[PDB]
RNA sequence: UAUAAUGGGUCAGCGACUUAUAUUCAGUAGCGAGGUUAACCGUAUAGGGGAGCCGUAGAGAAAUCGAGUCUUAAUAGGGCG
RNA sequence: CCCCGAAAGCUAUUUAGGUAGCGCCUCGGACGAAUACCAUAGGGGGUAGAGCACUGUUUCGGCACCGAUGCAAACUCCGAAUACCUAUGAGUACUAUCCGGGAGACAGACUGCGGGUGCUAACGUCCGUAGUCAAGAGGAAAACAAUCCAGACCGCCAGCUAAGGCCCCAAAAUCAUAGUUAAGUGGGAAACGAUGUGGGAAGGCAUAGACAGCUAUAGUCGAGUCGGCCUGCGCGGAAGAUGUAACGGGGCUAAAACUAUGUGCCGAAGCUGCGGAUGUAUACUUUGUAUACGUGGUAGGGGAGCGUUCUGUAAGCCGAUGAAGGUGUGU
RNA sequence: CGGAGGAGUACGAAGGUGCGCUCAGCGUGGUCGGAAAUCACGCGUAGAGUAUAAAGGCAAAAGCGCGCUUAACUGCGAGACCCACAAGUCGAGCAGGUACGAAAGUAGGUCUUAGUGAUCCGGUGGUUCUGUAUGGAAGGGCCAUCGCUCAACGGAUAAAAGGUACUCUGGGGAUAACAGGCUGAUACCGCCCAAGAGUUCAUAUCGACGGCGGUGUUUGGCACCUCGAUGUCGGCUCAUCUC
RNA sequence: GCUGGCGACCAUAGCAAGAGUGAACCACCUGAUCCCUUCCCGAACUCAGAAGUGAAACCUCUUAGCGCUGAUGGUAGUGUGGGAUUACCCAUGUGAGAGUAAGUCAUCGCCAGCU
């Protein structure tokens, strides 16, 4: 129902809809950790900026 | 010294108004040099080929015909 | 720009967004469909002085009309209100 | 002292280092979900690639056609990924929009990707696109705006990490396992040349005896031998002017080099811990208390203050039991 | 100051409408008449044409004829495209008058995209506007229209070429000449393959056609440093390094 | 079950080759008085009709002969992140064109007339 995402790096230099998907997200800073619904919607912005959070179910 | 150097002014052409769109009557659909579109129901053709709508509705591309012509119309 | 680009040998003193008028916007105070006097008079910051100005109606080049008016053969349509 | 924060573009200009409108910044007001990210659904294309059906161009055959075979920014029978437009929807976010006051700017730079130009030259030049600098400190790269990691409110002799590293200069493994190199290769370079050394696949001949040498195919001799292919790491090709000067240095060879795998650790102004300040919002239905989110900054915009001279308050208050000024100390 | 071409027009029909028609090429035959004129029949075929450059198009052909005609109208115009402004573009539909059709209908120039010039100042035709005491008039306004190679084409004036080594000021390393820097086309040096030359014999010595590098001397490219100054071609004196 | 008219669809549907049909319909057909027609022509268009024919044409059937359709798998390209710079490699997502196997001698709607 519901999963943990995790920044791990940095955001300051991404892609302008990399950003937008950390915040759509939720995530602030590098460390920062969110409980988000597992749906289709929030896996295409976690799927999206992949390389730089770690997900657990 | 070099011939070349000339160009002319850009003009604007292609698709303003794509499929599942909805348009009030009266709205350009396509500006195009020449008939790379076809008037479907509830479309109009202009003077220089433009198509436009004379309908309320939702805009809908197609290909029908034996010459194989690309149609634009309006459903209501 | 460490730059081998400019300026300064050092100290003390002086040295550069002002003033008048008009106008627009913001804040604040008085009065409020009204607000306000100018020159001037005045044992004089008072009190007088309503000429004038701004607001309260617009349309049209204008004559003209006026919550309408212009365009037009049109009461249609349309523009400014 | 506090808050926000650009641009070096488009269009026009006796214009090109000026200026004006628009784009980009800031402040006030109005209005709230109308906005964005992502997921589904609808849509057009003529680029990358490819192809020869048109237009050109090309080679070899056969009798302009026919058959095999190539090429194209201004060719197309075809044709993506992305990007762009619209609708619906979850979650997250002070988002979009409109009306006014004030601007600055209109010399850009480098790097990656797609290109024109140039010699597939230039730290060259002109566009598109993204990042950084400009206007941005910290750590790595010897030193090094534009590369990598990362965005500095203040304090701490606390902890964890990123890039990058762990023999000494100099913080952390002279750590573990298995191989390769002998060139200080590592720690500059090509066509080409060569029994350098690892690994792999296949082939030829051979104890009715193979290769080399030896004796004039026979003959002693008693195991492997011969020639190519693929691939890892090395060698030569390799000449310059102040002084080793092409690992930063010392030094390094079962490495302190290279390849693969694994345990730890060091490492920033990043994150966490403790203390303090400040801005905005939400609640307390006064507050000055809690929670959440913020506080790098040039040109600029906005907000809040400290001191100096003079006028009133002031015929007041302080002053020869010592004012202003000067010079130390403490707070 | 990248690669290639066009425009500064034309047409009262080459516009509107109703009706009608398909090109080009080739092969056969047929007087002059053939490569190619015109006639007849067939085969596969848009390869023709579209006033003009190219592109996008063109069977209800947008290509080609005939008859009648003036919609190459007047007042407008929902709604859009494009856009700094000024401008530019498309447009269903309403009213009046009209043309061609039996009619449903079609027509607000031409298949489209170039064929262009703001404002000021004046000219001409209209006009129920204005008219400096009053009635007129002059002049002005409104509607339509005329005069620019203002081509440096958003057009500074109605009206304008040169010299300065006799020179001067404000600025720029935003921008050239010297030297430095980046680069190495060019320059110089080296290597690979080897037709051939050398009485025979590529390699004693040379070495065609081609290929790969090095250096930073030359001629150059760029414009990064210096224009609030880095101030010289050669000679003299004195040198120091590379191979 | 055949014939005609009007549509849907626009090659798996078309082209080519062979075959078949005259009861009705259709087509060829007879004539040029009147309507109407030829930049000349009753060829076309038009009118008045039934002596002939299914020849031509149109329709229907058969054939994979040309054409058209066309997988699976692989290759090229490509968004994001990382590594390299003749421009490729890795992770992940996506994925042609050509060619190969193979398929195709269409499929439907309304009206009217015959047997």
């Amino acid at each position: 129902k519901t999963i943990k995402v995790t920044q791990t790096k940095s955001s300051s230099h991404r892609l302008k809809n990399h950003k937008l998907c950390l915040q759509g997200l939720g995530l602030r800073r590098i460390g920062h950790t969110v409980e988000v619904q597992d749906t289709p919607s929030n896996r295409g912005m976690i799927n999206k900026v992949y390389y730089m959070v770690s997900v657990e179910e | 010294s070099t011939k070349n150097g000339r160009d002319s002014n850009p003009k604007m052409l292609g698709v303003k108004v794509y499929g599942g769109q909805t348009v009030t009557a009266g709205n350009i659909i396509v500006r195009q040099r020449g008939t790379e579109f076809h008037a479907g129901a509830n479309v109009g053709m202009g003077r220089d080929h433009t198509l436009f709508a004379t309908a309320d509705g939702v805009v809908k591309f197609e290909v029908k015909g034996q010459f194989g012509r690309r149609y634009v119309k309006v459903e209501t």
